[PDB]
């Protein structure tokens, strides 16, 4: 029996909160990137170091440790980019029109233009960020969404355990909304709005994955073995 | 033998 299902809503929240990975910095070089090499280099470098934290974060997500190593591997390989992206969007909320990859790295669509097929993804990321902002997404909600992506994205490509743990997180989201004074109707409407954004997050992940693949074939920007293997799992 | 296999252990 998994411990996750025995946790209370409040016991689910401060665990996800406490499990949060830190906000990493990019190179301290003050040169605004415009080339693909410089931009993607900074992005992949940051992604590399974030992946290490994401891995130790996932292990802190209730119910995740109760999975087989193989399942844990499959879920991370499937959701890693979705997880990186939703984190990017969350950090970018307070910076309209900007993408805060790192406190010392904010990019706009003008810099995405200098990389074919990148601007479209930026616009999608910016739109998602904007959406998060207008909904006044709360940190407690964000952490719940991120965990849902981890357990959901690869749940099929494989049982009740994950479904039960996902239900548990659903209870926690409603809990947060009720605790925030939302009406019963406002609760299920916001729940729906939040979950529907995951569809768009998945979309951006799949588009980003394709772009990262072609980039791998051009073999200009160096990719870490970890990124390659994570990226590899998507074929 | 994935790097991910190793990192998930430690
Ligand atoms: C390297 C991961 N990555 N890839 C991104 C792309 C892609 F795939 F099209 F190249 C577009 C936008 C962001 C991308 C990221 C990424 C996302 C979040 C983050 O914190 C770091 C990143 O490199």
């Amino acid at each position: 029996n998994s411990l996750a299902l025995s946790l209370t809503a409040d016991q689910m929240v401060s665990a996800l909160l406490d499990a949060e990975p830190p906000i990493l910095y990019s190179e301290y070089d003050p040169t605004r990137p415009f080339s693909e090499a410089s931009m993607m280099g900074l992005l992949t470098n940051l992604a590399d170091r974030e992946l290490v934290h994401m891995i130790n974060w996932a292990k802190r997500v209730p119910g995740f440790v109760d999975l087989t190593l193989h399942d844990q591997v499959h879920l991370l390989e499937c959701a890693w980019l979705e997880i990186l992206m939703i984190g990017l969007v969350w950090r970018s909320m307070e910076h309209p029109g900007k993408l805060l990859f790192a406190p010392n790295l904010l990019l706009d669509r003008n810099q995405g233009k200098c990389v074919e097929g990148m601007v479209e993804i930026f616009d999608m990321l910016l739109a998602t960020s904007s959406r998060f902002r207008m909904m006044n997404l709360q940190g407690e909600e964000f952490v719940c969404l991120k965990s849902i992506i981890l357990l959901n994205s690869g749940v099929y490509t494989f049982k009740d355990h994950i479904h039960r743990v996902l239900d548990k997180i659903t209870d926690t989201l409603i809990h947060l909304m009720a605790k925030a004074g939302l009406t019963l109707q406002q609760q299920h409407q916001r729940l729906a709005q939040l979950l529907l954004i995951l569809s768009h997050i998945r979309h951006m992940s799949n588009k980003g994955m394709e772009h990262l693949y072609s980039m791998k074939c051009k073999n200009v920007v160096p990719l870490s073995d970890l990124l390659l293997e994570m990226l590899d799992a998507h074929r | 033998h994935k790097i991910l296999h190793r990192l998930l252990q430690d």
